[PDB]
């Protein structure tokens, strides 16, 4: 309320002590755990904890993944949290000889039922996918217990690693020879409306372009197929309601820079991948387009 | 393939065939994947016989 | 250390055992009509925006450009509020009638349901009424949107029976673990202005989308440059098997019932799930503005 | 890479004169874009008259000026201009600069100026060629007409005489938005216009064949027994030319909807191009305005 109040100096935290060490400390205690030092204070990275069957955490123990939990019409198991690479199954985009690759690591239980629950509904992808981010750590049982990182930086406790956000070499796609100083990063959801499959290309676009209208106007100059083909479906079969040719969501931003081509070995299956390094992750909405 | 600009019949010709999965209609490469263009040439015209003996007769 | 609380008061004799029912409601979000500083009790919640003649949409776009606070600290002769920012981690609790899961994308939408109810006993006083915007998920919001505007669009044919037995079909709804029912629109056979704004406006548009488009793409066939859009005159060949000021006029009001219809097809989401507490009564969401 | 700076310092490579330094003073926590997001950027670079053509296209200001940062001014000192690109969430005060009256709880976006030149005479820092350009920070249902009114004159100026244009751009310049009346300068029909026409057209007709068979005739079915003053407005820009609905389908009502929700949204997002301030508390003289979502 003085003037010392307001001319007092801004508070740092490393400074001051924690909560427990001064109240442990007025009554005079001291106690086997070591309290001086907190690990996690300065941790601006928001992150949560989800659990998984052992089906799908092949292509998980790297650090650093895109994770959708995907939906499923059922009760008990009826949200399910399934990797990229396993939605690389699905997408159309995806060459033969990747396919046959990662396809050849998910020959477990849960990894086909999950591929069969996304075939077996009415609807499409993007309205049963809801993105959750990154993860930083696994812990490995039979139900392997994840770390995904919702908003900020992806790195190692003591922030003594810097995880790398990983995508696959098919599903990565740039529309500018020349990478500004910043790029955001966008999934790309875009439907085939062909005649035997409506089976969509999964695409992860690394755009320098920021202003969701000036993203659409070159979605489109990039995908006009797909909206001939969605035309076509439309005027071909009536009494039918196709819906959403496009779905972009933004997934955060990286430094422009950091962006290099490397490869995952798993089961001694290398994969060539795109690695972003220093990624900071920024769900988006679906947002949808035409 | 025979073509009556010049009145020449060509008789071994190889061509790669699949469907265009825009529409249901064929479509025509060579081995190298060259998408075979004498079907725009107004005089030509030609036989096709697929492995299983359906027989095509294309103007 | 504090940090930045909005101090609300009330001015009415709060009992104990009304603090009592109070002090439940912690993580409890509460819209704010204005960012104050100190704040009577009329401006907290949706009470101040009830209207028997309105109707509910207009909740709806009036919930939009509120600022939605939390329960931070409730005691004695004040009440604590916290002005989430973007990026910070807060509680939440399940106020709405919907469980929760990990993960979901929540929104915030006016409460369907008002007055009595078996699980309606909220803080009440003689006149006030603490009333509480409901939280569900997104593509439950989307849903519910979509199932009050088609009951809206059956008001007038509400008389024949295949019509009553679809907004019998259209008020219900199953979700996980949910036989949850919505309130019809129309009460006494005659619908609220809300609703027939919002159906009026949708069906302007439909109506001018089918008669100026047409006109529209075959005049853009002689400029025409790519061939998505001669097929797509095409269709309308086969679904249909003037003053300029006017013309302009009609262009003029497609865009503002266009502009009138932004507070339906679209929803903003506000929440979404890190983890939930066990029995579900309140989970740990990062904010999303 | 290094980080992109928050603390954005322009210099200056002209020999100020003491008003340009005065002037520069009164434009502490404005709008100002910058698309190079260095740390010691120059004075060419900031504003917008690197991208004021002889063109003067505003659809083409328009579309580039989406794509440039946003920052704010602070700590105007000799040569030095302190900027700082603004965190997503946070708040702090911004400054007007047009003439446009704000409100609370109403959205900001971003806007080239309008009747830009000599007939409101800004004297806005001009030195060497070049010129201190300033986009507006106009609210929301101003931001909406100003572009509703673009493309209503992009799509009336097909096919049509020239007196007919000419008799049209005069009727759609004005606005009376808010007690004051603007002009915008030179709605001209570029190719951008051309693919923003494009995609709207290709939107209405794909909702057109959308509709059901109950939205298209729910006002006409309103219309024998309703009588309002909207009604009546909104009946007379239709044609001219008890009964049972055809078939109650609801399954399929909730997909029409849907995508049609879609289409109505892929229509609306031609002039609802970005909210970037909310504003929440004003000057009383309008001077200013502390506001959020900065950045």
């Amino acid at each position: 309320m003085d003037a010392r109040a307001v001319a007092k100096r801004p508070r740092d935290p490393a400074d001051e002590d924690n909560e427990l060490v001064t109240a442990l400390k007025a009554k005079r205690e001291v106690n086997t755990i070591s309290v001086r030092y907190l690990y996690h204070a300065d941790h601006q990275a928001l992150t949560a904890r989800f659990f998984v069957p052992e089906g799908l955490v092949e292509f998980e123990a790297q650090p650093g993944a895109l994770l959708i939990r995907m939906e499923t019409g059922c009760d008990s198991p009826r949200h399910l949290y399934i990797s990229l690479y396993l939605l690389g199954i699905r997408a159309s985009n995806v060459s033969a000889s990747t396919r046959c690759l990662l396809e050849s690591v998910y020959t477990a239980s849960a990894a086909r039922a999950a591929l069969q629950w996304l075939d077996l509904g009415p609807h499409l992808l993007h309205r049963r996918l809801e993105t959750l981010g990154c993860v930083k750590t696994v812990s490995l049982g039979i139900t392997s217990l994840l770390t995904c990182v919702m908003r900020g930086y992806l790195y190692n406790t003591l922030k003594t690693e810097v995880f790398a956000l990983m995508i696959p070499k098919d599903m990565y796609l740039t529309w500018e020879e020349t990478r500004g100083r910043l790029q955001y990063v966008y999934l790309i959801i875009v439907y085939d409306y062909d005649g035997p499959e409506t089976r969509p290309g999964i695409y992860v676009l690394t755009s320098s372009i920021a202003h969701w209208q000036t993203l659409v106007d070159v979605a489109r100059g990039k995908f006009a197929r797909e909206r001939c083909s969605f035309v076509n479906r439309r005027i071909t079969r009536p009494r039918q309601i196709p819906l959403c040719t496009g779905v972009i969501q933004k997934l955060g931003w990286c430094l422009a820079d950091d962006i290099h081509t490397s490869f995952l070995v798993h089961k001694e299956l290398k994969l060539s991948v795109v690695r972003l390094d220093n990624f900071s992750v920024e769900l988006g909405d679906f947002r949808e387009f035409v | 393939v025979v073509r009556c600009v010049r009145a020449q019949v060509d008789l071994g010709v190889e061509v790669r065939a699949a469907r265009c999965p825009r529409t249901g209609l064929w479509i025509v490469r060579d081995r190298r994947g060259r998408l075979r263009r004498w079907l725009s040439q107004p005089e030509v015209c030609v036989l096709y016989v697929t492995p299983d003996l359906d027989f095509y007769w294309v103007l | 250390a504090m940090e930045a609380n909005i101090f609300c008061t009330f001015d009415h004799k709060l009992s104990i055992a009304d603090v009592g029912k109070l002090t439940k409601l912690v993580a409890a979000v509460v819209p704010i009509p204005q960012r104050l500083h100190l704040i009577k009790h009329y401006q907290l919640g949706l009470h101040q925006f009830v209207d028997h003649t309105r109707g509910y949409v207009r909740l709806r776009g009036l919930l939009r450009n509120m600022t939605l606070t939390l329960m931070r600290r409730v005691e004695g002769n004040q009440i604590l509020l916290h002005v989430p920012t973007h990026g910070l981690l807060y509680t939440v609790l399940n106020t709405g009638p919907v469980t929760w899961e990990k993960g979901d994308a929540l929104c915030v939408l006016p409460p369907l349901f008002h007055g009595p109810l078996a699980r309606e006993n909220l803080l009440t006083l003689g006149q006030w009424e603490l009333v509480l915007p409901w939280i569900v998920p997104m593509p439950l919001a989307l849903e519910i949107n979509q199932r009050l505007l088609i009951m809206g669009l059956f008001s007038l044919d509400r008389s024949y029976e295949e019509v009553k037995a679809a907004v019998q079909q259209l008020q219900t709804i199953t979700f996980r673990d949910a036989t949850f029912t919505i309130p019809d629109p129309v009460i006494d056979q005659h619908l609220l202005i809300d609703m027939k704004t919002a159906c009026l406006s949708m069906s302007m548009v439909a109506n001018l989308a089918s008669e100026l488009t047409m006109t529209y793409v075959r005049k853009l066939a002689l400029e025409d440059s790519s061939m998505l859009l001669v097929k797509c005159q095409e269709l309308l060949m086969r679904l249909d098997r003037v003053s300029p000021d006017d013309e302009i006029a009609r262009l003029s009001a497609l865009f503002v019932m266009l502009r009138q219809l932004d507070d339906l097809i679209r929803e903003q989401v506000v929440f979404t799930v890190c983890d939930v507490s066990p029995d579900n009564k309140s989970a740990t969401c990062i904010f999303k503005g």
